[PDB]
């Protein structure tokens, strides 16, 4: 469980090399001040050279190295603190509640010039868990953030979720690191190098499956190395990594039994139907989880071969369903938890229904879920579109008036047709039509961004997305606006937002 | 003076009828010091809080009832802030009286969420044998089934006017009043088998009026009239559309009728009336939806003319069979 | 803040008209010293709570009417903690009977619930509860739109007493004489079509005719103020709804349906003033039972909350089903 | 349509008699509760800032956002956007998926006990504009009626609505109900013609007439549509490609391929286009709405009206769960089988 | 003062414990490895929780037990403070124990906590996972965040099925030498229904009343209503028939039954009834809507009598 495997130099890390690379030249960035020593990518290493603090300081002073909870952030920043000569004091946001205690623990603790007996040996500070913590407390750490004594020892943050409110006024002056240390090439390399630092013999291959199979966590995967290496085994093979073969459950595989137990019949007294309905209704209140059982019936009864060609279940199982969903309903609301008794007779319902020889593909149900998870994207993009629109047009509308009758109309009025053709050139007609189309990008808050494609060449979209809302991809494609009017009208509103502050300069 | 019901409240196991198994087996424990913590649930006004206060009379003298006694109610609110409260230091500690356990009566134990019957659950379990609860309650459903799981419980079930009238008659033959067989009829079927309401309407129409008649009962109580129902049952079925609207709104407005009364006395009655079986359950089913869109809180008149409009369904197909 | 249902209500026990025996009995009470049952119920607008606040004033006088008098509304306080909390608050209060003037009264408190019959069974048992909790310091009057809802118990410890609903001759009487009195220009046609939309209800009469004095603005008021601030569909659009599903098909459905909607008119008042209309007419008996079915199973729909334009579309194939055959 | 609308009660151009009834209304005292309701873009958001114009002075357009803090039983601090002046403020509680009563309980607690600056320019009272009150469960109405019978003496409010039949009688008897009609054809026709008059263009009465019945009688779609169409093609001709908003022909492509074939594997797809639909946040009754209108369009032999009773059973149900894909797949469910029952014999 | 049978018969081994097959084998296994991991263990009340964790820890620690064993319930305070002070405190004590053995830190319902409390338990489970092991009984796993359980083990326990809870029955009858009946027995399993203290407690109480075990002596104490009755009131709506079933109902309306007892009976016989299986599955879909409006608060005779009539109609 992470006993002799532990990293503990900058050759056993396992991330990639240019977050690491600008992660120790942020730390060795310190050096002027703590020691006295005298795409996305290129404008990190343009923020990380050009300009300073008076006081031989960055500009940023906390990193943010928001992610998954996994895959060992918290280590990494321990080797390279470590590496980079300093000590690592680590502290932890959610045993600390009360604000004093936090101070004590944040401005009585470090940060200061903390001599110790060893000279040699400074330290740095290391946090785990600021998304949790409470307001008050990010709130102390912006002010000491804020403090102009000076703040000299490094602040190294290790956040979950980024888009907390809570850090909203935070990252605006820090240094964020959503890098995914996923990368199975420098995974399997550093598990072999503490294979080798051991003795244990693996396979490359089979440490790639491995990793590929427990969804490239590391710290898990040193944890049941070490149980393998308990276990006895000397060497690793296909079958080794076959003990349980699947990493990406969180104890699914029980669930692909009872939905098999909802589809499959089992193949042939046994063949009652009284037999199999209580052995479904068994294995579906012993499943323990439910509403995964409920998406996965649903999204896995129609993709099934069924014979009703004149749907004679489908009704009935969409009937249960929302008899299922009325259970629940009533259930949360009354509050009387006698209603959940019913529910379990979901599955067996559809082990009615459904009762076939063949054993189609059954899948995870991934449309509830993605479902969901694009409705909150596209309402907090809904969200953020009403918080730019300027108050005398934001109050005239409620959001679903706009987005149902406003924004396919503002989308086919934000996209006329026009010609390759200079400024200077158009007409008074023309003038006063652009004039138009950039008061309404002024008023509706909306500008065309320069996106960076996969494959290389440059793009343009809108700023808050707005056709991810207002468009549907059955329809036939409609003609977009060419590349260089997009430039042209960035340009434009861009020289109309430099008018609008002198303007706003001028009144004030 | 006083109600009667707090004057002639019984203080004796005999004095407490129909539930002679039960207080068979109260007596039964609490003579061999082996009594559980009791659950008595069941009707209101059958006879709950009276025999938990038998026994605890008979456990206890005047003077130590109320030390060792504990009594929580509707006064006080059930939450998670009573059970780690009173209740638990009153249960968690020794008295200096004899040596024999506390009591704890607790009043409409229904009434609590399922942490609070779990905080109490984990209070009954700790201290068992200095302590012996008494939750009464009205649906047992209503609480979870560990607390099912840890106090023996008692169904404390309604009395049969067959048994019902001998406490009457001894309480007219102690208090002179006029009786009469049809208010005695009157009192043992809207009194729905609990003697506290028998009780307070018997005192009801003795201060009120004097007399104790069927009519007397009826209009001291409001309940409606079987003619009344059966007046609106002969609408439903042997008049016009109109006509039987608007006699039937008009007797709404006149006798201060309410169309829930006039469904759950139309529900008693058509269970009288040898309908055949395939009207029977278009009827019931019919009233069964008038019961829930009232219970949704929709307009009147409408579910009025629905219920009309059932029974007219109803006598085109009886003719139709004749 | 001028509440003309409140600024209008009789603080006299002998300007109550029409109830003179119910005023006579009040009175017989309040002079006994000895009132331990009291009820009043009946139609909306029949003046049960003016009769009781006029007995109130009558017996409290000004000074105790804010001392010793309670109102609660039931039905905006239907939960049980705040009627337990309430009624023991004022109740708790020791306030003696001597009055300042002289005047000799009886030491009760009392308490006024309006709209009590929307409690259910076990709320009105915990608050019989309350009420053998505190028989003695105050004491209670129950208002309810019918008696038969209120539960035994209750019925137990009050006095019933009934209201008749109010003639429409003392009602257009009441009605001019109010607008007389504050000076409003309306006719006997209009004073005759403000109590047909309020059916049996001074309230909702007195109400609307403050509206119409608000909406008009000293302007004679007409049939059409008086149509629209009740909510009132024209009859002219339910003969042509009739007109649509007599002889037609779904397309003249769809229109005069969307024509319903984006007037704006809620489905709520046409399936009152379509079953208004379809009880009273020369339909078969089949017909008007299917229809009125079709109509509550709307409004329960409705109440539920379920989209107005599907529920009048299915409504108007209902009756179009009925009638077209 | 935000550049041109009428600032005052007597600038309408529609609806002159209720627009002569409100002014007459804020002309006295005693200014009530008010619900406006009415079809969606009739105009009740144009007629209730004309009566905040009339019901103060010239500084009633001035408006401010601001993100107020509510505290729910639990303890979760939820931001709340709220347009808000020096003389009302507009809200809307449905955002609120369950705290809905405790805003609207701690707003008008802030509006009413907290008491007016300066009272010689405003009246005693200021209004609370809530936007939406149809979604609000019966316990926040309840609670709102409590609220409002608390402080009717200096918060009267103005209740922004639509399809009044969610919103409980016990409200709705104590607000003056004011009723907004979608405008006729004629009048969509004539305020088409005065806003291309008023900035130089030559809409011709045909065009204009086909988008006011396009657009269903919604005044802000047929204005939209009427820039759409000036940006798309500038000469006005009476054959002109009207701009077609893209989910109301997804649901018309979404009707076509549930009459096309009556397979579930087909059902599988138009539960793919239903989830789009769902996921693109447009409400689950407009979804019906369109999809009912459009299968009336295409269905035949009396059989519409069964359809038509079947839209209205699975909205019903819509509104009693919380899963509205259930209902939508059952509803078309039903129409695919009684589709093939029909065309079979 | 004689104990109750719910602990005074509660197992002391793992062989001894019947709920589970696989997860008391990989008990029985991890009291023999030595490695126990942090674990989870989910299930429904009183399905034995808490006494197969106890099992464990007393397996594996033995006589240091009362050292190196912390068990909190809900019982005490659950607040934050608590469970900063006394876990960390608890967690700090060293025990002389052997190369395979560790503390146990059992926390009966860790459901109830907050979010923060959780968070908290990361890193209290992270940092002293040498020293103690954690072990979480919660009600429901699917309430435990997502970082808790990837760090530790997840165990599950299913409802007690009624083979397993005869078996332990007959142990009982057959340990205290009780006269029995098979009529008592299926009478005691349906007044059980699927929990093992509940069955226990009804069994003794049972014993401690009338003695001897047959089935009128198991309601005469319990008093719901009779399957008997209920079962004839569902076999008259399915055969076509309404008066009798009214009839039933009544006679089991003026016992003065509750209508959730009733129709919580009416489900109970309706899950084990012999019928055909698209009529037991619409029987049960109009049992729950019939549920949604009584806990709704419609609780009428009328709304029993509503549902007898659409079960009488589903079957023609
Ligand atoms: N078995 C009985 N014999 C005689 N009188 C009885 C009997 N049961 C009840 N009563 C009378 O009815 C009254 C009510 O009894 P209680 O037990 O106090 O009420 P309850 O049974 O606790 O139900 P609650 O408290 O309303 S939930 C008693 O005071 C007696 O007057
Ligand atoms: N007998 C009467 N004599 C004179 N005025 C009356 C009489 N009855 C009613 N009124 C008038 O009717 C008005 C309405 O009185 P209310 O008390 O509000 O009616 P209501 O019965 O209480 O209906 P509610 O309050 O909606 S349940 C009073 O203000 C009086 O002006
Ligand atoms: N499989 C089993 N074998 C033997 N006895 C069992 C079994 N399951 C439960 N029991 C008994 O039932 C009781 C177990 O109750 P607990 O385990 O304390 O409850 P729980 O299931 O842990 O749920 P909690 O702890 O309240 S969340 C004891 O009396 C055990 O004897
Ligand atoms: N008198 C008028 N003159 C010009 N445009 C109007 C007039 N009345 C309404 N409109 C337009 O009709 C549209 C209706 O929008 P709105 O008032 O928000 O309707 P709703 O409140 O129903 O959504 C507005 O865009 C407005 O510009
Ligand atoms: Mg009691
Ligand atoms: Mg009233
Ligand atoms: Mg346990």
């Amino acid at each position: 469980w992470v006993d002799e495997f532990a990293p503990r130099h900058y050759t056993e890390l396992l991330s990639d090399d240019f977050t690491n690379r600008c992660l120790l030249k942020w730390l060795k960035l310190w050096d002027l001040v703590v020691f006295g020593h005298e795409s996305h990518e290129q404008v990190l290493e343009e923020m990380l050279e050009a300009g300073l603090d008076p006081s031989q300081r960055p500009k940023q002073k906390v990193a943010l190295l928001c992610g998954p909870p996994g895959l060992g952030k918290t280590t990494l920043a321990h080797v390279i603190a470590r590496h980079a000569g300093y000590s690592v004091v680590e502290m932890n946001a959610s045993d600390d509640r009360s604000p004093e205690v936090f101070r004590t623990r944040i401005e009585a603790a470090t940060q200061m010039e903390s001599v110790l007996g060893a000279g040699g040996k400074p330290n740095c500070l290391v946090i785990d868990e600021i998304d949790g913590a409470p307001v008050a407390a990010i709130n102390v750490l912006l002010s000491i953030l804020n403090r102009k004594g000076l703040l000299m020892r490094p602040i190294i943050c290790i956040c979950n979720d980024q888009f907390a409110p809570s850090l909203r006024q935070l990252k605006q002056q820090a240094f964020l690191l959503h890098f995914p240390p996923t990368l199975p090439s420098r995974l399997v390399q550093r598990l072999q190098e503490v294979s080798l630092r051991q003795g244990m013999r693996a396979d490359p291959g089979v440490l790639a499956a491995l990793c590929e199979k427990t969804d490239n966590d590391i710290r898990a995967c040193i944890n049941t190395l070490q149980f393998l290496y308990s276990r006895g085994q000397r060497e690793l093979s296909v079958r080794d990594v076959q003990a349980t073969r699947v990493g990406l459950k969180d104890q699914r595989r029980g669930l692909f039994s009872v939905w098999q137990e909802v589809f499959q019949l089992p193949r042939a007294s046994l063949t009652s139907a009284s037999q199999r309905f209580y052995r479904v209704l068994h294995a579906a209140a012993s499943a323990g989880e439910h509403e995964k059982v409920v998406q996965g019936l649903f999204d896995n009864f129609l993709r099934l071969r069924l014979r009703d060609s004149s749907l004679g279940a489908v009704c009935v199982a969409l009937d249960w369903l929302a008899f299922d969903d009325l259970l629940a309903g009533a259930a949360h609301h009354s509050q009387s938890f006698q209603l959940l008794r019913y529910p379990p007779f979901l599955p067996v319902a559809f082990h009615v229904l459904f009762a076939s020889s063949h054993t189609p593909r059954i899948t995870f149900p991934s449309s509830q879920q993605e479902a969901q998870n694009r409705m909150s994207q596209m309402r907090n993009l809904i969200q953020t579109l009403v918080s730019g629109i300027a108050p005398a047009t934001r109050s005239r509308a409620t959001p679903q008036a706009l987005l149902l009758d406003a924004l396919c109309l503002l989308l086919d009025i934000l996209a006329p047709k026009l010609r390759p053709v200079s400024t200077q050139l158009y007409s008074t007609r023309e003038k006063q039509q652009l004039a138009s189309l950039v008061g309404t990008m002024l008023a509706y808050s909306l500008t065309y961004r320069q996106e960076r494609t996969p494959d290389g060449q440059y793009i343009y979209r809108l700023e808050p997305n707005v056709e991810e809302l207002c468009r549907f991809p059955e329809l036939p494609a409609r003609k977009p606006l060419t590349y260089q009017t997009k430039q042209l009208i960035a340009r434009e509103i861009e020289v109309e937002k430099m008018r609008r502050a002198e303007a706003s300069a001028r009144v004030e | 003076n006083l109600p009667w019901v707090e004057k002639y409240r019984p203080q004796t196991l005999n004095d407490l009828i129909s539930h002679q198994d039960i207080l068979s087996t109260i007596q039964k424990f609490i003579n061999e010091d082996r009594l559980p913590h009791l659950l008595l649930y069941g009707p209101p006004g059958t006879g709950k809080t009276s025999t938990i206060l038998a026994c605890a009379k008979q456990l206890y003298k005047d003077k130590e009832f109320g030390s060792m006694v504990l009594e929580l109610n509707a006064s006080d609110d059930r939450g998670i802030d009573i059970i780690r409260g009173p209740i638990l230091s009153f249960a968690s500690t020794r008295t200096i009286f004899k040596k024999g356990f506390k009591l704890v009566i607790l009043d409409e134990a229904d009434a609590m969420t399922q942490d609070a019957q779990n905080a109490l659950r984990r209070v009954i379990e700790k201290f068992t044998e200095n302590t012996r609860f008494c939750l009464i309650c009205n649906y047992l459903s209503k609480i979870i089934p560990a607390l099912q799981s840890r106090c023996t419980r008692f169904r404390f079930g309604p009395l049969t006017p067959e048994l019902m009238v001998p406490r009457l008659e001894h309480v007219v033959e102690e208090e002179k009043v006029d009786i009469s067989e049809d208010g005695m009829k009157a009192l043992v079927t809207l009194s729905s088998g609990d003697m506290r309401r028998a009780l307070n309407i018997l005192q009801s129409t003795n201060m009120a009026f004097g007399k104790v008649t069927e009519e007397t009962v009826y209009t001291c109580t409001g309940h409606p009239l079987k003619s009344d129902i059966a007046n609106i049952l002969d609408w439903m079925l042997n008049q016009d559309f109109t006509t039987a609207y608007r006699n039937i709104t008009e007797l709404k407005t006149l006798k201060g009728l309410a169309l829930h009364d006039i469904l759950t006395e139309i529900h008693l009655f058509v269970h009288r009336v040898d309908f055949p079986s395939s009207v029977r359950i278009h009827l019931l089913t019919k009233m069964a939806d008038i019961e829930y869109r009232l219970s949704v809180g929709t307009n009147e008149k409408i579910q009025l003319s629905s219920l009309i409009a059932a029974f007219q369904v109803t006598r085109d197909l009886i003719v139709a069979e004749a | 803040p001028v509440p003309w249902v409140e600024k209008y209500r009789p603080k006299c026990v002998d300007e109550v008209a029409f109830q003179e025996e119910v005023v006579a009995v009040l009175k017989k009470s309040l002079e006994g010293a000895d009132l331990p049952n009291l009820l009043f119920y009946g139609p909306p607008g029949t003046g049960k709570t003016s009769t009781i606040l006029a007995a109130a004033r009558e017996l409290f006088g000004p000074e105790l009417f804010r001392l010793r008098v309670l109102e609660l509304n039931a039905s905006d306080e239907r939960g049980i903690q705040v009627v337990r909390e309430k009624v023991k608050n004022f109740a708790q209060l020791t306030v003696s009977g001597s009055r300042s003037d002289g005047k000799p009264c009886p030491p009760f408190k009392i308490v006024i619930l309006d709209e009590a019959d929307s409690m259910t069974s076990a709320a009105q048992a915990a608050l019989r509860r309350t009420m053998e909790k505190e028989s003695k310091t105050t004491r209670f009057c129950l208002i309810c739109n019918y008696v038969s809802r209120i539960i035994e118990p209750l019925t137990s410890r009050c006095s019933k007493f009934r209201f008749k609903p109010l003639s429409d001759k003392i009602q257009q009487q009441r009605l001019l004489d109010i607008a007389k009195k504050e000076n409003v220009k309306i006719s006997d046609e209009g004073i005759a079509y403000l109590v047909k939309v309020s059916e049996g209800d001074l309230r909702k009469a007195i109400t609307f005719l403050q509206s119409a004095t608000r909406l008009t603005g000293g302007k004679e008021i007409t049939e059409k103020v008086i149509t629209d601030i009740a909510g009132v569909i024209p009859a002219e659009k339910i003969d042509g709804v009739f007109a649509a599903c007599q002889s037609g098909s779904f397309d003249k459905l769809e229109a005069v349906v969307k024509d319903l909607i984006d007037e704006g008119h809620a489905a709520t008042q046409l399936v009152n003033q379509l079953h208004d209309v379809v009880v009273e007419n020369n339909l078969s008996d089949k017909q008007k039972s299917i229809i009125t079915e079709k109509l509550a199973e709307v409004d329960k729909c409705l109440a539920d909350g379920a989209d107005e334009h599907l529920q009048l579309i299915s409504l108007c194939a209902t009756v179009m089903q009925q009638l077209s055959q | 349509v935000d550049k041109y609308r009428p600032c005052s009660l007597g600038r309408l151009d529609y609806h002159k008699e209720q627009a002569a009834q409100l002014r007459n209304l804020v002309q006295c005292g005693d200014f009530p509760h008010l619900l406006v309701y009415g079809p969606s873009g009739a105009g009740k958001k144009t007629r209730i800032m004309c009566i905040l114009r009339e019901l103060y002075g010239v500084g009633v357009e001035k408006l401010r956002i601001e993100h107020q803090t509510i505290t729910t039983p639990s303890k979760k601090k939820i931001e709340i956007s709220t347009i808000a002046s020096n003389y009302h403020l507009e809200v809307n509680p449905s955002d609120a998926g369950n705290s809905d009563r405790v805003v609207i309980q701690e707003m008008l607690k802030t509006v009413a006990q907290s008491q007016q600056l300066e009272t010689n320019s405003q009246r005693d009272f200021k209004v609370v504009l809530l936007t939406e009150v149809d979604k609000l469960t019966k316990d926040a109405q309840h609670a709102l009626r409590r609220t409002m019978e608390k402080y009717m003496s200096t918060c009267r409010l103005i209740l922004c609505c639509n399809s009044t039949s969610k919103v409980i009688p016990p409200i709705r008897s104590r607000c003056l109900a004011v009723r907004v009609p979608a405008p006729s054809i004629e009048d969509i026709c004539h305020v088409l013609s005065t806003v291309c008059k008023k900035e130089g263009l030559n809409l011709p009465s045909q065009l204009a007439h086909r988008l006011a019945e396009k657009s269903c009688r919604n005044l802000r779609k047929a204005l939209l549509m009427c820039e759409a169409c000036r940006v798309q093609q500038y000469p006005f001709t009476a054959d002109q490609e009207i701009p077609e908003t893209d989910w109301e022909v997804y649901l018309r492509e979404t009707a076509n391929a549930i009459v096309s074939q009556q397979t579930p594997q087909r059902l599988l797809e138009v539960r793919g286009r239903l989830y789009e639909l769902l996921t693109h946040c447009i409400p689950p009754e407009i979804i019906m709405k369109g999809l009912l209108s459009e299968l009336l369009h295409n269905c035949d032999g009396q059989l519409k009206g069964e359809v038509a009773q079947m839209a209205a059973y699975y909205e019903h149900r819509l509104q009693l769960g919380s899963k509205a894909i259930y209902h939508l797949e059952a509803f078309v469910a039903k129409f695919m089988a009684l589709y093939k029952k029909f065309m079979e014999d | 003062y004689e104990l109750p049978w719910v602990e005074k018969y509660r197992p002391v081994k793992l062989n001894e414990i019947v709920g589970n097959e696989d997860t008391v084998s990989r008990l029985e296994v991890f009291a023999r490895e030595g490695n126990v991991p942090n674990i989870i263990i989910a299930g429904p009340p009183g399905t034995g929780k808490t006494t197969s964790i106890l099992c464990l820890a007393r397996a594996l620690l033995g006589p240091a037990l009362k050292d190196a064993m912390l068990e909190l319930n809900a019982s005490n305070d659950r607040g934050i403070d608590v469970v900063r002070n006394k876990i960390k405190m608890f967690a700090q004590q060293k025990v002389t124990l052997p190369k395979g053995r560790h503390k146990i830190i059992i926390l009966d319902e860790a459901d109830s906590m907050t979010d923060g409390a959780q968070q908290a338990l990361r890193r209290t489970m992270e940092i002293y996972s040498k020293t103690t092991r954690f072990a979480l009984a919660c009600n429901a796993s699917d309430k435990i965040i997502e970082p808790i359980q990837s760090r530790c083990a997840v165990l599950r326990y299913t409802k007690l099925t009624d083979a397993q809870i005869l078996t332990r029955l007959m142990n009982v009858i057959e340990k205290e030498r009780v006269p029995y009946t098979d009529d008592g027995l299926e009478a005691i399993i349906f007044t059980a229904q699927g929990d093992m203290r509940q069955a226990l407690n009804n069994l003794q109480s049972t014993f401690s009343g009338f003695g001897f075990i047959n089935s009128e002596n198991v309601f005469k104490v319990c008093d719901e209503p009779h399957p008997l009755l209920v079962k004839e009131m569902i076999q008259h709506c399915v055969n076509a028939n309404i008066d009798e079933a009214y009839k039933i109902l009544a006679h089991l309306w003026h016992l003065g039954y509750s209508p959730e007892d009733i129709i919580g009976n009416i489900f109970r016989v309706c899950k084990t009834f012999q019928m055909a299986e698209y009529l037991k599955l619409e029987f049960i879909k109009e049992i729950g809507y019939t549920h949604m409006k009584i806990a709704e608060g419609v609780n009428s005779l009328l709304q029993m009598a509503g549902l007898l009539a659409r079960l009488c109609q589903k079957t023609m």
